[PDB]
């Protein structure tokens, strides 16, 4: 699994592969590892698919019920609910989640929640098995207040390398753009990203 | 038991 | 009849007489007020000095919830404390799960649903307090007043206790004379005056004034008590107006 | 310490022309030690027949449990339970103990009183239903019984012919298993008469 | 006569506590009205703010239960908010469990079943409220479903609730006798809101300012309430016709 | 807090009457007339749809409910009490039967389970009885067609034909004259409409009348094909159109 | 009248008669006086006997090394509330290595008494308490009433003819408040205060009960020949 | 615990039970009676885990004695065995099962027949002409297969039992310090003092 | 086991093999692994046979009650959500691997559920021991905008790949076609390409071959 | 609180009677008469259906006579719904005993346990008692044929012939007049019907208003058969005795 969230000028962008593997066999080659917990709060799921799906479902319910009573929740509030589930059930969960949302006050925010259930607010995050190979690349190449096209290229080139070296990562590169404009889904096919 |  | 002997029983009118009886206990209590201002709220209360033996400044009636909400009440003082204890649990569990401190409207309903719950069963007594509370959140200042029935609304000014009609009349004048808004430091001085004017309906025993305030500029959005120079300044303002 | 192969034993059921046959060995042992040569593994609740192999304490417990349940069924329904319905009851009852199961291999056999159709069914230990036209096998010599039944069996056998086929299937299977044999019983079931025969087999 | 104190049968087979809960409905002295367009469902309610110290933005008997479902209450605000919070919790749980948004009529039935329990169980009193649920259901289209303390609920072509409910009801009845259809044959929700206000003015015989009314509108995939300026824009349209 | 009512609200009076059951029956008497007629090859259950308001959509309110594919129920008395009984009746058919035997319960046994629920409201702590009488029509392979009445007490009786509620006395006298043991299902529907016209005062058409049958299997209503044994539900609710057709030849 | 059956019922004028009847049990109880300076806090309690053969009901209970109360009314209820205070004082010590503030002690009693006045089945506490203590903010005196109302005072008295001692302390307020670094003189003022609540009976050796806490004085009770000094 | 035998003959049931109670490398007792009378015409011998054996035996004894008082009636040996089996059948799926194996020798007064039931700790009940528990069976069953006849007298049954004890004393590794023998018949339960 | 699901333009089709096995032995030569959750929601099961039947029967029941309560035809996402919440609760101890497919007011749907409570979405899916043999065929021949008759052919071809090449799969091909605006048609034994050849010999024994000790009439009546 | 509305169902009158038991018996006295007559070679259970309607389905009906197991039956007088709760409990208690001891439950043990349940409702729980009287007709290998009755008090007694429900005073006088110990089943059948025929509040006793059952050893050799009479069988037995 290869997932990452990058915060840029107009908001945040979520990026992931589409490969789910049982052992060395690919169960699904078109997985959607980017999931909606609220209209402009999305997360990236890594680890046990069963565990990350179950968690994501609970939070969406929590933020829906939050919205009914207190209106739109902050990205921090969403990350806090994710953390609460991940931390309190750390013994029974294998889930590395990157929470990314767009407020109008706070703009683009990225919170990473590793296995422990700790919360880390970052300018960009990378997680999953494939991430290891692109720590060097992402650190050298990331800049703050990038444009949409720069951030899309940064994520595309990063996940392209992650996919190239990681057996557990492959297929298409899905991306989700969170800005004041709204929500935009992007897809990139092997024939494009492989020969970057 | 049985499997399928 | 006998419709008034049990809580949660509808009279043929469609009324819960036990809640109306709890209101009489509130009407009997000392005067407490709330004044919404530009960037916060101001709370004030009448403390009847029963005896010389009462230690001044050491029978505090205004209570803080979390770090940003202030609560004051008239009627059965213990019932008020029970409601604030609940409010503090509600505010703690909200912060625990959602990280952010509880918004005032969110907090208001947490008390509202709890007080309303004590009108649903004959095994519990309604609350013998009207609670004036509020503070500063992400959306700005909010003042609320909550009644034994579980009924609460947002207020520009709120008053409850024996001198409520006197205080309300004085509050209505401020709302009319200051449409653009009242400043935090002004509201503290007005709060003092209104308690002194509302003391005319409770004038056998002389009293002790107690004021608190949340203000985005003055207290940095946190609840603080008005003490020392600022308190004496407000008392002197009120003393000048009655004469 | 494999619960299904401590006591040992086998059950086999077959369908014929307007008839069913269910047969079982009589051995109850404690591993190598043969203890009882009278332990019957076939019971009946009205016209519905149940054979149970596996751990003998569970064979006894389930018989008592299904007698209990079919008795209350009859009092409330004011009629005898049918094989298809009883099969479902067995499945429900076994799966109720999914994470602490009865170590058994039950086999339902009987003729539906309304439709007159021959019916047989087998279950796994967790209660999965195995419905069959031809035959059901269960026990420590299930491999042997599968080999015997699959070669010997043919459809629409008359009650008297079906008796010979099921008997030779059980006997020759039981003689190739250490924990099975020590005597055998065969039930021949017609619409409104049932014949029960004890077979002569080698006692080793 | 303790058969009038708790929810048990009187000799003549009546539940007096249910009947008295109905009388509590009109304690606010507010009249609500709901009508269906082609694409929308509009609910309007009177807004009376007698105290000058009240913050008029916080005075509301219309609730946003889910994204799609809206609810107006005729009855005291404590019971109204009790019902609102439960309905929100029920609608959220439904979506989590069954993987699709709770329909208007299903929530109405669920809240009606809860109301029924209070009429049969002694320790719980009925809520002194009539709940009018409105949405644009993805299967049934524009929907109005109303609940009462008895635990009764039914779908409506249109409905009215409050002290002068009968006058509004007969006013709407006479219109649907004339129009010969089950709804307001209108494209935009803006004009369905104008119809709702116009027919309330005729029935009650009173004029409304922007602060005298409260409007909720259900469209496909969202329910929303109108601000004072949204209503004022609407009142100006009616006046200029 | 908590339910402190752990004692019976239904007790014996000196005369030996159970007040709350008698008063529940009084509530059923006030209720709108519903009836059931059993034919040789089916059962019919019918009732008037008393509209609370002409603005109300009486289609949304279903007085006649499917419990199983082969069992239906109608009532007289308090509609809310009926609605929760139908919910409980549907669930108990699964939990206490279908999840055990892999088939739907026979009419008499489901009736028995509904009766048990209504009996418990008569004796359990801090509850009043149900203010409804149910007419449950159903078919099963071994009993054939059957019709049952269930009273607030939890008592149930099997009927050839009967009526309950407002004009039950007059309706029962009418059915006695018309009922024979050779009635075909169409003849029973005809009598059901004649009997119901006497009690109904206002409009009498397919929109004010709710009528369902327990008849032949409906493969078209099953929703799938391929399993020969599964032949579809015997319960069918007559449409507003299907009623009006029979009201012309009345 | 019709509204005094239980604590869960309000009267038409908004009264809780069961709480008022519990308050009445205190008035019937024997007089006890509380008063403090800035350095010390003193309890003086008139103990009551059944007859000349009986012992004198012990009025004063120790809660911690720095806190304790006197009682007037139902003694078993005082035992329940004092035991609860001992636990709360003890919890503060073990968990936070912190002596419980006398003000928090009052808040905890208030909230415990309140819960009994709002729930069906229960009853109000039938006892009044005078809590004295020395914490990080000096000497303190509290008056607990079973309504839940807790009040911090310089001096007070509760029980039968307590108005006599309460009037005296109200007059003497300016004198006894400044008895700093002198235990014996603060006690004398407390013994003179309780004397104003006496009718026909006078203070004897096994009749008088005195307790004191202060800056360099743990909460210690004086009975028998130890109080003979002050008669 | 170790050796418990049972032989049903024409008119009686005979239970032999070893007297040795061994723990470690020490025979603590050589006169232990591994049996309880459940009712006047029903006897139960037991062998297995230390503590469990007696605790189980006495628990059953109490229940059968309670039934006898309540109904003023003696439960049939078949009825008692069925009750005991169900208790062990419950036990095996408990948190800590009774590791007790029993023989129930009884005389049914209604049928006028002796009955011997062999029940293991799993709750595996069988009616037998002769039964044994533990390693004893490996010697006695083949011996009884040969020498046993169904119409034998009580005296013939005791001689057949002596033949079993002699074979066990010859070929068994452990010293079980002889057996206590008891006879269940129409006249109730009595102990053979010289064996 | 070999179960596949294929989506076509106006519906979804699920197919499965008919072989049930204990260890290396074939317990059931012709067992139906296609289950009815609701009239228009069908499910194919692999893993523990008992678990798949039980979980399908339980949700099938709760969906019927939900359908009656809401007066609405059940949705595939409801069956999916109820399944995956139940399976997740038991942390994979219920060994049910399902392909859920059906039509509802929302449209046509195809999902896969794993024992641990994970779910997949796809136009073509394959579960069981023969999934790799089946998925090979699906990956080779699947395309967008399949017709009904093409989807049935592809689905049955994918099952056949399992039947021949996987030892766990064999016997026949069951198919269920769920098309929008039509009744779902359950094609049991759609293909029977593994018919047992005529035996060389009849093993019908001469009557009296078996030695008998006792006979008796059994009483089944009251 | 809730104390106000508590009937206190489980208290004593000043006289030392249980109000709710006395009022439950007054309730049963208006229920259709049920008669049990015990002969030397079987037991008869007869019961009069409560004022029948001509459109009541008579053949597929069970109001009065219920089967507990293959050897025991009961006749009911009072609330049918209340009786069915107790019958299902009795049916389970019988199967629990069989499962435990592999022997059919003795009649008295089943009767005592059902009576002990009724007793519980009079002493604790604050619930109304079961408005039901039973006539237990059963056989076991200890006491043979046995008649019992239980009532809401939870008190049970054994009988040779007994009535419960309406006109027990009149019914018990007529049974006490014509009963004798050496009576046969066929004679007991006639007595049962003749008693109901005279004590009935109806104009004339007919087949459609009667439930009838016999527990004979009339099966084949040393085994008991329960016979719940069909409508046509009651019509025949009513003509045979010459009542119609
Ligand atoms: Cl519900
Ligand atoms: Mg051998
Ligand atoms: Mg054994």
């Amino acid at each position: 699994t290869s997932i990452m969230a990058v915060t840029f000028k107009d908001g945040v962008i979520l990026g992931a592969d589409s490969r789910t593997t049982t052992g060395a066999y690919i169960a699904n080659r078109v997985t959607d590892k980017l999931t909606r917990v609220h209209d402009k709060i999305w997360c990236c799921r890594s680890g046990s698919a069963a565990d990350t799906q179950a968690i994501a479902d609970i939070v969406q319910y929590h933020l829906e019920l939050y919205t009914s009573q207190y209106g739109t929740p902050s990205t921090e509030t969403a990350a806090s609910v994710f953390k609460e589930l991940c931390y309190e059930n750390k013994d029974n969960l294998t889930a590395g989640i990157i929470v990314a949302g767009y407020d109008d006050k706070n703009k683009g925010e990225v919170y990473t929640i590793p296995l422990g259930g700790s919360v880390h607010k970052l300018p960009y995050a990378i997680a999953g098995s494939g991430s290891t190979f692109i720590y060097g690349y992402c650190d050298k190449n990331f800049r703050e207040n990038m444009s949409k096209e720069e951030t899309v290229d940064f994520i595309k080139h990063s996940l392209s390398q992650a996919i190239k070296w990681d057996g557990s990562s492959g297929g298409v590169i899905r991306m989700v753009v969170l800005t004041a404009a709204g929500v935009e889904r992007l897809i990139f096919y092997p024939d494009e990203y492989e020969q970057l | 038991f049985l499997y399928x | 009849t006998g419709y008034d002997l049990s809580n949660s029983v509808f009279s043929p009118d469609g009324r819960n007489f036990q809640v109306e009886y709890a209101v009489k206990a509130v009407e009997n209590g000392t005067t407490s007020i709330g004044i919404k201002c530009n960037d916060g709220v101001v709370f004030a209360v009448e403390k009847l000095i029963t005896s010389k033996l009462l230690v001044p400044q050491k029978n505090v009636k205004i209570q803080v919830v979390d770090r940003h909400i202030g609560c004051v009440y008239s009627g059965l003082i213990p019932d008020g404390r029970h409601l604030v204890n609940r409010g503090r649990e509600e505010a703690a569990s909200f912060k625990k799960l959602y990280k952010t401190p509880i918004p005032i409207p969110a907090f208001a309903d947490r008390l509202g649903q709890y007080v309303q719950a004590h009108t649903l069963y004959n095994s519990v007594r309604p609350f013998g307090v009207s609670t004036i509370f509020g503070g500063v959140d992400k959306n700005g200042a909010h003042l609320y007043m909550l009644e034994p029935s579980g009924s609460y609304w947002g207020y520009k000014g709120a008053a409850t206790g024996k001198g409520r009609q006197s205080a309300k009349a004085e509050l209505e004048k401020l709302v009319d004379h200051h449409p653009e808004g009242l400043s935090a430091r002004e509201a503290v001085k007005q709060a003092a005056k209104i308690i002194y004017l509302a003391h005319e309906d409770n004038k056998e025993k002389d009293f002790e004034l107690e004021i608190s305030w949340c203000s985005l500029s003055e207290t940095n959005g946190l609840h603080k008590f008005v003490k020392g120079d600022l308190l004496q300044e407000a008392i002197d303002f009120a003393q000048k107006e009655i004469n | 310490s494999d619960p299904s192969s401590i006591n040992g034993g086998i059950v086999v059921a077959m369908t014929g022309k307007d008839c069913v046959a269910i047969a079982c060995d009589l051995r109850l042992g404690s591993q190598s030690l043969g203890v009882s040569n009278k332990f019957e593994k076939i019971f009946h609740y009205g016209h519905v027949f149940l054979g149970i192999t596996g751990l003998a304490t569970d064979v006894t417990t389930l018989n008592e449990m299904f007698r209990y349940k079919t008795n209350l069924y009859k009092l409330k329904e004011e009629r005898a339970i049918e094989p298809e319905t009883f099969t479902q009851l067995v499945s429900s009852s076994l799966y109720e103990r999914r994470f602490g199961p009865y170590f058994v291999g039950p086999v339902v056999a009987g003729i539906n009183s309304k439709s007159g159709k021959p019916f047989i069914a087998g279950f796994d230990l967790i209660g999965c239903i195995d419905e069959a036209k031809d035959f059901i096998v269960s026990g420590t010599a299930s491999d042997q019984l599968f080999g015997m039944c699959e070669s010997l069996y043919e459809p629409n056998l008359e009650p008297e012919d079906l008796f010979e086929t099921i008997s030779q299937a059980l006997l020759n299977a039981a003689d190739r298993d250490a924990l099975s044999g020590w005597g055998a019983v065969v039930y021949i079931i017609k619409k409104d008469e049932v014949v029960k025969r004890y077979l002569k087999m080698r006692q080793d | 006569g303790y058969d009038r104190h708790i929810t048990i049968f009187s000799p003549e087979g009546r539940l007096y506590q249910v009947e008295y809960a109905f009388k509590a409905t009109n304690q606010t002295n507010i009249n609500s009205l709901a009508v269906r367009g082609k694409d929308c469902t509009v609910v309007i309610s009177q807004k009376k703010v007698p105290d000058k110290l009240l913050d008029p933005t916080t005075v509301s008997y219309i609730f946003c239960i889910s994204r799609t479902i809206g609810m107006v209450v005729n009855g005291p605000i404590p019971d109204a908010r009790n019902a609102a919070l439960r309905a929100k919790a029920e609608a959220a749980e439904f979506r989590y469990k069954y993987g699709y948004d709770m329909p208007c009529d299903v929530l109405a039935k669920r809240m009606a079943n809860l109301s029924q329990i209070y009429t049969q169980r002694a320790y719980m009193r009925p809520l002194g409220v009539i709940l009018t649920f409105v949405s644009v259901d993805e299967e049934l289209g524009p929907s109005i479903y109303k609940t009462d303390p008895a635990g009764y609920y039914v779908g409506y072509k249109a409905t009215a609730t409050g002290p002068k409910q009968q006058e509004i009801t007969t006013n709407l009845e006479n219109h649907f006798k004339k129009s010969k259809i089950d709804h307001i044959n209108e494209e935009s929700w803006e004009k369905v809101v104008e119809f709702a206000i116009t027919h309330m003015i005729d029935a009650l015989g009173t004029e409304f300012s922007k602060n005298d009314l409260e409007v909720g509108v259900a469209t496909k995939d969202k329910f929303f309430t109108l601000s004072a300026e949204n209503i004022e824009e609407r009142l100006v349209a009616i006046a200029e016709q | 807090m908590t339910d402190r009512y752990s004692f019976s609200l239904t007790t014996f009076s000196p005369s030996g009457k159970l007040g709350q059951i008698d008063y529940a029956l009084t509530a059923v008497k006030q209720g709108v007339t519903s009836l059931g007629i059993k034919a040789t090859n089916g059962v019919v259950i019918a009732t008037e749809k008393k509209s609370s308001s002409p603005l109300a959509m009486s289609e949304t309110l279903s007085k006649v409910s499917l419990l199983t594919p082969d069992i239906g129920a109608v009532y007289s008395g308090m509609g809310p009490d009926y609605r929760v009984l139908v919910d409980k009746s549907r669930k108990v058919a699964h939990t206490s039967y279908k999840r055990i035997y892999g088939e739907y319960p026979p009419t008499k046994l489901l009736v028995s389970e509904v009766a048990k629920i209504m009996q418990e409201a008569t004796q359990s702590g801090g509850v009043r009885p149900f203010g409804v009488s149910l007419l449950i029509a159903g078919h099963d392979e071994f009993n054939g067609f059957s019709l049952y009445q269930v009273d607030p007490s939890g008592s149930y009786f099997p009927w050839k034909a009967t009526a309950i509620g407002k004009g039950s006395v007059a309706a029962k006298t009418f059915l006695e004259k018309r009922w024979n043991d050779e009635l075909e299902l169409e003849d029973a529907i005809h009598i059901a409409l004649l009997t119901l016209k006497e009690s109904v005062e206002g409009e009498f058409n397919g929109d004010t009348i709710e009528l369902a049958i327990i008849g032949d299997e409906n493969p078209d209503l099953l929703g799938y094909t391929g399993i020969p044994t599964d032949k579809g539900p015997r319960f069918r609710k007559l449409t507003s159109q299907e009623i009006n057709d029979r009201l012309e030849a009345l | 009248n019709n509204y005094d059956g239980d604590t869960v019922t309000f009267s038409p004028t908004g009264r809780l008669f069961q709480v008022e009847y519990a308050l009445e049990a205190i008035k019937q109880g024997s007089v006890t006086v509380g008063l403090r300076s800035n350095t010390h806090a003193v309890l003086v309690a008139l103990k009551r006997n059944a007859d000349e053969l009986s012992s004198y009901q012990k009025k004063i209970i120790k809660c911690d090394e720095h806190m304790g109360l006197s009682l007037a009314g139902l003694a078993p209820d005082a035992r329940v509330l004092s035991n609860y205070l001992r636990q709360q004082c003890n919890y503060s010590s073990l968990v936070f290595n912190r002596k419980l503030a006398v003000e928090r002690a009052g808040h905890l009693l208030c909230d415990k008494a309140q819960k009994n006045t709002q729930s069906y089945g229960g009853r109000p506490y039938g006892v009044g308490l005078l809590i004295i203590g020395y914490d990080k903010s000096g000497a303190h005196l509290l008056e607990f009433q079973p309504s839940g109302n807790v009040t911090e005072l310089y001096g007070t008295a509760i029980g039968a003819r307590s108005q006599g001692a309460k009037t005296y302390l109200e007059r003497t307020l300016d004198t006894f408040i400044k008895i700093d670094g002198n235990p014996d003189e603060l006690i004398k003022a407390g013994v003179e205060a309780i004397s104003q609540s006496l009718r026909d009976e006078s203070l004897t050796v096994d009749n008088l009960s005195i307790a004191i806490v202060g800056k360099d004085t743990p909460f210690t009770i004086y009975d028998g020949e130890a109080v003979a000094k002050y008669i | 615990m170790d050796i418990i035998l049972g032989i049903r003959v024409q008119d009686s049931v005979i239970l032999a039970s070893s007297k040795a109670v061994t723990r470690g490398i020490s025979v603590l007792k050589d006169s232990d009676d591994k049996t309880r009378q459940l009712s006047p015409h029903t006897l139960m011998s037991f062998a297995g885990e230390a503590g469990d054996t007696v605790q189980f035996a006495e628990y059953i004894q109490a229940n059968i004695q309670l039934y006898s008082i309540r109904e003023d009636y003696e439960l049939s040996p078949q009825a008692v065995s069925s009750f005991v089996r169900q208790e062990l059948a419950k036990s095996i799926r408990s948190r800590r099962p009774y590791q007790v194996n029993v023989l129930i020798g009884g005389y049914d007064k209604k049928k006028n027949k002796p009955e011997l039931y062999q029940i293991d700790y799993l709750g595996t009940k069988v009616e037998l002409p002769y039964g044994a528990h533990g390693y004893s069976g490996f010697y006695t069953f083949s011996l009884l297969d040969h020498h046993y006849r169904p119409d034998m007298t009580t005296e013939e049954g005791l001689d057949l039992l002596k033949l079993c004890v002699q074979e066990l004393e010859k070929r068994m590794p452990m010293d079980f310090k002889g057996v206590i023998v008891k006879i269940v018949d129409k006249d109730g339960i009595r102990q053979v003092d010289d064996f | 086991t070999t179960i596949v699901g294929v989506k076509f333009n106006n519906g979804v089709v699920i197919a499965a093999d008919t072989r049930s096995t204990q260890g290396p032995i074939v317990a059931d030569k012709n067992c139906a692994k296609l289950h009815r959750i609701s009239p228009k929601i069908w499910c194919a099961g692999a893993g523990t046979a008992a678990d798949t039947e039980a979980v399908t029967q339980l949700i099938g029941s709760n969906i019927e009650l939900h359908s009656l309560y809401t007066s609405r035809e059940p949705r595939v996402v409801s069956a999916l959500q109820m399944l995956k919440q139940h399976l997740f609760k038991y942390q994979g101890h219920i060994g049910a691997y399902l392909i859920v497919a059906g039509v509802d007011p929302t449209g046509s749907h195809l999902f896969s559920i794993h024992a641990h409570g994970s779910t997949d979405v796809g136009y073509y899916l394959s579960l069981g021991s023969g999934s790799l043999a089946a998925m090979a065929v699906l990956e080779s021949h699947w395309k967008q905008d399949l017709t009904k008759e093409e989807a049935i052919k592809l689905a049955s071809d994918a099952i056949q790949a399992g039947i021949w090449n996987d030892l766990g799969s064999g016997s026949n091909v069951d198919v269920c076609v769920m098309e929008i605006g039509k009744d779902a048609e359950y094609l049991r034994n759609y293909l029977t390409p593994n018919v047992r050849e005529e035996k060389q010999k009849s093993y019908k024994f001469p009557r009296g071959t078996t030695a008998v000790l006792k006979e008796s009439i059994v009483n089944i009546c009251d | 609180g809730s104390r106000r509305y508590d009937s206190r169902t489980t208290i004593f009158s000043p006289e030392g009677r249980l109000y709710q038991v006395e009022y439950a018996l007054e309730s049963i006295s208006h229920a259709g008469t049920a008669i049990g007559i015990m002969a030397s070679d079987g037991i008869v259970l007869a019961a009069e259906r409560k004022v029948t309607s001509t459109l009541l389905e008579q053949d597929t009906s069970t109001e009065k006579l219920y089967k507990l197991n293959d050897k025991i039956a009961v006749a009911v007088a009072g609330l049918t719904a209340d009786a069915e709760i107790l019958i299902n409990t009795a049916r389970i208690h019988a199967q629990n005993y069989l499962k435990t001891y592999n022997e059919d439950i003795p009649v008295e043990i089943l009767v005592r346990r059902l009576s002990d349940i009724k007793q519980g409702y009079t002493q604790h729980g604050g619930l109304r008692p079961f408005g039901v009287s039973f006539i237990y007709a059963g056989y076991d290998d200890r006491y043979g044929y046995q008649l019992y009755t239980s009532n809401p008090s939870g008190n049970y007694t054994g009988w040779k012939a007994i009535s419960v429900g309406a006109n027990t005073s009149a019914a018990q006088t007529l049974l006490q007049m014509d009963y004798k110990d050496d009576m046969k089943v066929d004679d007991a059948i006639e007595l049962a019907l003749k008693t109901l025929s005279k004590t009935t509040d109806s104009s004339a006793l007919t087949y459609d208003r009667l439930e009838f059952a016999t527990i004979r050893k009339g099966a084949n050799d040393g085994e008991v058969y329960q016979k719940i009479f069909k409508p046509q069988e009651i019509k025949d037995i009513l003509v045979k005795t010459g009542i119609t």
